[PDB]
């Protein structure tokens, strides 16, 4: 070949001998813990913290940064590469957030790869089982195909809300939490479309095209409030803390949990749907993993920052009242769907829908509202959405 | 042939002879090339693909291909395009092998590269401008 | 019912991605841009979230197997030539910031695109750059555990802040990725940064690593670039998506030439310096590596082929070629002269290094080699010499200036590379500029380029106090991380530095 | 000059003393606008605290933001600048000014001054970022038109620098 | 240390130099395909076939073997290590079986490890979701805890039936199919007990001990026929082909499929059980993977062996009539469970149970009976089990 | 209900393994032996099927990484 | 101490001196030993456990421990028992680490070895005969 075949210093006898003579017989320092100076959240430093913390090169005028001086190149007009103007919230140290699941990139894709491959094995077996035969065909073709299909656009919109978050946020552990949350949302949307494409291979004449779902998401009054909220969270604001709080802690925790768990997953287990719970098992696992990290960032840290907690709760309570109102409206439009399903006692009658709403709002009060000092009357919100039943 | 060698042309010169041509006036603007460069990371799967796909059927259908050994990776340059069918590689290796598995050890592309079906293509064509991308 | 076994393959889902977006009045990017990305753009790699994870996890398992099982059992971590194990402190941590900032840049492009498939291409890149951040960190983490000098491998996220080379890295691979028109950032990041410069920085470097005993870096870096080639496709897709925009004819070649000069200004001298001076065994002259990867292949296969669509060969190319021949030797003078501000140990070129430099860069011995050999006789390596070459430069009129735009140092009295000093006063502040392309950038856009340089921050302070304050010491609190030799004895301490009595001047005070 | 240490020095300590004595939203707004006109951008009045002004500015922002949440009604936090003006009105005003600009030198000065006067916490974050983005789009279009047209000797005169040295 | 530190031939300069001088400059043969002489089932040799085939050192007097001579050591009395006396079936080549999933050891544990880790992530999220709250507590405490719990003993008994199969069978690909099938059965049993232990952490006073399930399996008439069949398949025979055929192709394909899919999985999706379908998703995936391999061994190969197919179908038809009778009896006892659940139209009424039986027996006729020439009247078997409704 | 995150660890399942066997007259080995293995014997490694696979797959990934990636290169 | 070295006792002799003791009459029956032997496969995780657990806290509580380097593996011999807590190893490594993960690189045991909780124990005791095995 035209170029030299390079000899390896590890195995070539001549180069290995030269390298051995140059390596000292002793270590030149004894501190072998990578970025030993990171303050650990837990008993000892974790690999997650070692590989993540202080990758972002913030100067000392962004709270917590170790560097100094102005950025080397800014936007036309002077917008800094990163800056305090990106959010209303304040803190003594932006690096303080920890994902309780301690996900750096490798455990995250390791876990999702398990779900990727197992899903395909499950579908091949489900097709061989002929288990589709017991699914109520009205639930299948009317509610599942059309209205579950339309929910993918709520997940997709929440996914896209993170684009500006991924650019604007101010530390490395926060950036990882946000991007992993974003991929899980777009994963949810693709998984819903995967279920529909799967049913299309088993049931002839089942139309898995997105045309009807997109039409319903954009023009069916059942999704009118949901779409309005998602369009506002995504494209109406750029405060990156507002987007994460509004998207995950208010909208997805109320409307999103009701739609995924209380309607589609729960009622699948009254109309004999053995396929849909396999997919909602994933979206609900993704919701709980994301919540752990959202909780740490906002509830554990920012709402209790030694200097700015009360300051921060002021904005969080304001955001919450505005977006909870949008989400209550969204649920009021959505519960109209119950008019299209078979009345089952304790499930799709007024008492069952009221108990489901009491679960979503009662959980939300314990998980989020009580912890930031937000005062909410669960009963009053349940009554407000039942108005649309 | 040898116009695609790593050390082709000016690269063979040393000392002042290299400098003179490196600074020649005609070499101060880029020169359009119809080549593509493909870099494959060395591994059990890749070394089999190199010897039994690229250097047999591949070079039979594109004699311009040059493969050079760069210790940790294979450096490949050819006129026009290089194509690798992951389905053929799976038959060779005796194990499941999608186009996404092939990409585990495809390390660089100087050219327009894309995936369609089981096939990985790197081409000098301006995909999306001169020729549209398609679905399955 | 039909009971044949079926699944759903990734490309079956991907075909429906484009229809996931929907129209409303507010559906527009939040970031300032001169361009409008066409809504029908398609992506070259059909990737969905589940298949993304399956593909990346398989790469990881093989990489971590090699590292944690095989190479550890072989003791590979301490079979690296000391010059190269030191150089990897800089390469992997400096590259880390490029990986990190590329997360934010790709998210800004995901925001800027309107086609769901183009958003998806950028989104996959967002996730890849997180992967690469942790991969670069893992290299220094592994070296910290297994190599004979963990200092600097173990704390560069804070010890890099001491020295001047880090400022220039922040311009090309941090601020340049995220601060500006989304499209100007895209060309800095993807079409130049990734399609052009990550080939020498990430691929070609692995041959230098292997030559010097390092099989850790090839294991990781070659996996890093498997993702990067999908990023090269992202940048090309950027061009496709604005190709029918009349703004492209007005603006693209200007943003492209600015981005090309920006990237080459730092990487052309810095990579050549790290490759040739940070190695014992050399693969080939840096200027040949640059010729192959940058000028002939990138220039011909990417830029040359885009001439059909109005892309011109960059106006600054002729200046870039002069840098490729001489500027890394210029930088070496500054890097060796200012060694105490780094976080790696250096070695002067030895007799056989010098013969190699002169043979491949005729004239090197009479300009650079003569200086290095004088410094050696003056006691460059010896802590009881009281000698630090930065004062030697000052005492002989070879002042060092920092380019206000690029942050790259410049020694006009000695440089053979491209450039010339311009000193302007504006509104009570003096500024040093070093080339025609950067001066225009600063003159037209002064509020983009206000970066404090090391002389402005350290003016009048003594060297050892700056190093102590920055934690540029080993775990005994006294011995410097940086050293002017790679031997295991006679390491310099804070007091050896203080004995030289080096105080930072204001280089522009004389003007 | 002899610089003090980077992160902890007498300049930063003295300014933190001044900042602690702000007690009202109106007083803090004037303080921060004056500070930003005096010490930020290439058109600042003084480079005296060049290496410290960015940290000091952070501390003024922190004081103003807490005063806002302690003393203003919630709806004001969302829709009004701390100058008392309507946030949406500020946005419309400054976009109109830059779209009426005739040179890059007039446009550049409008954008820089908008940031000096209304950078958060003066203006609400969402309104500010949106306005800053619109201004930057205009500034870039003008500046990047015929970017290489004027030779360096011409641009030096247009900018107004005192050339202290040109290497020959 | 007391002993020499051995120098590595790969990296020590002196030893590497000596080794390099001794290695020839050319290959001494060009055939690099490992066990190139194996006849491929598919287009080209698979790694599965390369690593598996002819590992068993059979001589030429066991059909297909490549070796020669008597074994080196036999049982007291003369029983051969392996021999033709182990089964009634005959073939021209015992090495002809291929698992269509091509599982050697690594893909098998790779896949189950994905299911292992994802299960724990799903349980942690399910507990956080509070999704237990919607499960009918009678289904939970009476049917789930007691009668699903007792089914673990059917799976455990089928697992143990493979012990003599694992010792006695006559080729390597068959041995791998059998052992993997066995581990999946014991996995099923442990997974059922895992579900019960999980519910015990969420519902106070839920007793997850096996005492009641074991009592019901051993003495409740609902499981009397099932237990009798399983005890016979496990301990009543030693023909290793009879055990695999009876266990997987008759008993588990009829009683097992009805119990797992038609009763516990299907009715979980009428009584609001969102947890049980996660576990039956695994058992049913394992059943379909096992069936592919059982089908190849018996239906594709042995029933069509060029010399012994009709001979083999004689034994297979005899086995089938005997064990199908036992399984029909087992289902007749089992359908008594329907007397203990809420009557739901099309599910637990006589029409729904009859449609479920028509699925199990109709599938079985297509998958197995038609392919070995076994004549069965589906309607007559449905009537026979309905007798116990 | 209590909504703390919980799973079930391998050794929690293993503790119930001994009770999976049950008594019937035919429950005896099929193979000739002079000995009788006591019914109460316990095992030193508490392994269940799912954890068996997780443990062995992790060994495999590292081994095949070393072989197919590093040592081949 | 050094009675647990790999080359202890007879192993130091060579030639005829070794033969004489190898064939001595008292060495034709086994001699009961209270030792255990543990073999650890070399890897990143194991090398950290060796230096920071076995050779610090371990040898502090059992001074009989001898560790020898056998190229691909660590050879360990001690009086009585050796114990390794996987939970302590996880804290040291900064990543999740169960007793089953520890076993990824535990390669051999001459002794009675068992798992209980997070702990791996190899002991000279006759578990199941002299001391019963337990559950969690
Ligand atoms: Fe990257
Ligand atoms: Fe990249």
């Amino acid at each position: 070949q035209s170029s030299q075949v390079t000899k390896r210093g590890l195995t070539d006898p001549e180069r290995a001998a030269i390298i051995a003579a140059a390596v000292p017989d002793h270590a030149l320092d004894t501190q072998r813990k990578y970025h030993y100076f990171i303050q650990p959240r837990w008993k000892r430093l974790s690999e997650y913290e070692q590989l993540s913390c202080y990758a972002q090169p913030n100067p000392d005028w962004i709270a917590g940064g170790l560097d100094w001086g102005d950025w080397t190149q800014k936007f036309h007009g002077g917008r800094p590469s990163w800056g305090n103007e990106s959010t209303e919230l304040r803190t003594t140290d932006w690096y303080r957030h920890r994902d309780p699941a301690r996900r750096w990139h490798h455990p995250y894709v390791k876990d999702k790869s398990e779900e990727a491959r197992y899903t395909q094995r499950f579908l091949a077996a489900y097709s061989s089982e002929g288990s589709i035969r017991t699914i109520d065909p009205y639930w299948r073709d009317e509610i599942l195909n059309k209205y579950f299909g339309a929910l993918l656009y709520s997940e997709y919109g929440l996914f896209n809300a993170h684009s500006s978050v991924g650019r604007d946020c101010l530390s490395d552990t926060i950036r990882q939490t946000a991007v992993f949350a974003a991929l899980d949302k777009v994963d949810n949307a693709q998984m819903i479309q995967m279920e529909r494409l799967f049913i299309a291979k088993l049931v002839p004449g089942f139309d898995a095209s997105t045309d009807v779902p997109k039409k319903i998401w954009t023009t069916d009054p059942i999704y009118s409030g949901a779409r309005a909220t998602v369009q506002e969270i995504w494209q109406g604001v750029q405060d990156w803390n507002e987007i994460l709080w509004a998207g995950h802690a208010v909208y997805d925790a109320t409307f999103g949990q009701f739609a995924r768990r209380e309607f589609f997953q729960r009622l699948a287990t009254v109309y004999g749907d053995t396929l849909t719970p396999f997919f909602t098992a994933q979206s609900q696992t993704y919701f709980q993993t994301t919540r752990g990290a959202i909780d740490d960032l906002f509830v554990y840290c920012l709402a209790n920052d030694s200097e700015f907690g009360a300051h921060n709760r002021t904005f969080l309570n304001a955001w919450t009242e505005h977006y909870l109102a949008s989400s209550v409206a969204a649920l009021k439009d959505f519960v109209g769907l119950y008019a299209k399903v078979e009345k089952v006692a304790g499930a799709t009658d007024r008492a069952g829908v009221s108990e489901a709403l009491q679960r979503v709002f009662g959980d939300w009060k314990i998980d989020y509202a009580d912890k930031i000092g937000f005062r909410v009357d669960v009963d009053q919100k349940v009554d407000a959405v039942l108005a649309g039943y | 042939s040898a116009h695609n060698a790593y050390n082709a042309g000016i690269m063979q010169k040393t000392g002042k002879a290299f400098a003179d041509e490196f600074f020649a006036e005609e070499n101060q603007v880029v020169h359009e090339s119809n080549a593509v460069v493909l870099v494959l990371m060395k591994s059990d799967e890749i070394d089999a693909i190199i010897e039994d796909i690229v250097l047999k059927g591949g070079k039979a259908k594109n004699p311009s291909i040059v493969v050079e050994d760069k210790a940790g990776f294979w450096w490949i340059k050819a006129d026009g395009a290089i194509e690798i069918d992951a389905a053929e590689a799976g038959e060779l290796l005796g194990k499941p092998f999608s186009v996404y598995d092939l990409l585990i050890n495809v390390s660089s592309t100087v050219g327009r590269a894309y995936t369609l079906g089981t096939k990985f293509t790197i081409t000098s064509e301006l995909m999306g401008l001169d020729r549209a991308l398609t679905d399955i | 019912v039909n009971r044949a076994p079926v699944g759903v393959e990734p490309q079956e889902v991907h075909k429906w991605l484009q229809s996931f977006n929907w129209d409303f009045k507010e559906n527009r990017t939040k970031y300032p841009t001169k361009y409008h990305m066409a809504n029908e753009t398609k992506e070259q790699f059909k990737v969905i979230a589940k298949e993304y994870a399956r593909m990346e996890a398989a790469k990881d398992e093989r990489q971590f197997g090699t590292l944690l099982d095989g190479l550890t059992r072989l003791g590979a971590g301490n079979k690296v030539h000391p010059r190269w194990g030191e150089t990897m402190k800089v390469i992997s941590n400096f590259l880390e910031v490029g990986e990190y900032n590329a997360i934010a840049a790709s998210a800004m492009l995901w925001d800027s695109a309107t086609a769901a498939e183009q958003k998806n291409g950028y989104l996959a890149q967002v996730l890849d750059e997180i992967r690469h951040t942790h991969q670069c960190a893992f290299i220094n983490h592994y070296y910290s555990k297994h190599y004979h000098d963990p200092a600097g491998h173990n704390d560069a996220r804070r010890t890099r802040a001491i020295g001047p080379l880090w400022k220039g890295m922040k311009r090309v691979f941090a601020d340049g990725f995220i601060s500006g028109d989304a499209v100007e950032c895209s060309v800095n990041l993807q079409l130049v940064g990734e399609a052009c410069f990550t080939n020498p920085l990430i691929v070609a470097v692995t041959e230098w690593a292997s030559a010097n005993g390092d099989e850790i870096t090839p294991t990781v870096f070659l996996s890093v670039e498997t993702d990067e080639l999908r990023h090269m496709a992202n940048g090309y897709q950027t061009v496709v998506s604005i190709a029918n925009d009349p703004a492209s004819a007005k603006f693209l070649n200007t943003d492209l030439n600015n981005a090309f000069w920006t990237q080459q200004k730092y990487f052309t001298p810095v990579l050549g310096y790290l490759f040739e001076y940070g190695s014992k065994f050399k693969v080939e002259p840096w200027v040949k590596t640059w010729n192959r990867w940058v000028y002939e292949d990138w220039g011909g296969i990417w830029i040359g082929r885009l001439g059909k669509y109005g892309v011109e060969s960059p106006a600054s190319l002729r200046d870039a070629k002069r840098d490729a021949y001489w500027a890394h030797h210029d930088l070496a003078l500054a890097a060796y002269a200012m060694w105490p501000l780094g976080f790696a140990r250096l070695a002067l070129p030895d007799e056989e290094d010098q013969a190699w430099f002169e043979a491949n860069y005729p004239g090197w011995a009479d300009h650079y080699g003569k200086i290095f050999n004088e410094w050696k006789k003056l006691g460059y390596e010896d802590p009881k010499s009281g000698f630090i070459p930065y004062q030697w430069l000052l005492a002989n009129g070879h002042d060092v200036y920092i380019d206000r735009v690029s942050q790259v140092p410049f020694i006009p009295s000695l440089a053979k590379g491209t450039g010339s000093l311009r000193v302007h006063e504006f509104n009570g502040k003096k500024h040093s500029l070093t080339d025609d392309w950067g001066e225009r950038q600063w003159l037209i856009e002064p509020e983009r380029y206000e970066c404090h340089n090391v002389f402005e921050q350290y003016e009048g302070r003594e060297l050892s106090e700056v190093i102590a304050e920055g934690h540029g010491v080993r775990s005994d609190g006294k011995t410097l991380i940086a050293q002017p030799h790679t031997r295991g004895d006679n390491l310099w301490t804070l007091e050896d530095i203080k004995r030289a009595g080096c105080v930072f001047p204001d280089p522009l005070a004389k003007f | 000059a002899k610089r003090e240490p980077i992160h902890d020095n007498s300049i930063r300590t003295e300014w933190e003393a001044k900042i602690a004595k702000l007690t009202s939203v109106d007083q803090a707004t004037k303080f921060i606008q004056d500070f930003r006109l005096a010490y930020t951008s290439p058109f600042r009045k003084s480079y005296d605290i060049d290496v410290d002004y960015q940290y000091i500015e952070r501390k003024i922002e922190e004081k103003l933001s807490v005063l806002k949440t302690e003393k203003l009604p919630v709806a004001d936090l969302i829709t009004k600048a701390t100058t008392g003006e309507d946030a949406a009105a500020v946005e419309a005003t400054w976009i109109a000014k830059i779209k009426a600009a005739k040179s890059k030198y007039e446009a550049e000065r409008i954008h820089i001054e908008f940031r000096q006067l209304y950078k958060p916490p003066v203006l609400p974050v969402n309104v500010f970022l949106r306005t800053d983005a619109a201004l930057g789009t205009v500034l870039m279009e003008i500046r990047n038109t015929d970017y290489y047209g004027t030779p360096l000797e011409g641009l030096r005169k247009e900018r107004g620098v005192k050339v202290l040295h040109l290497q020959a």
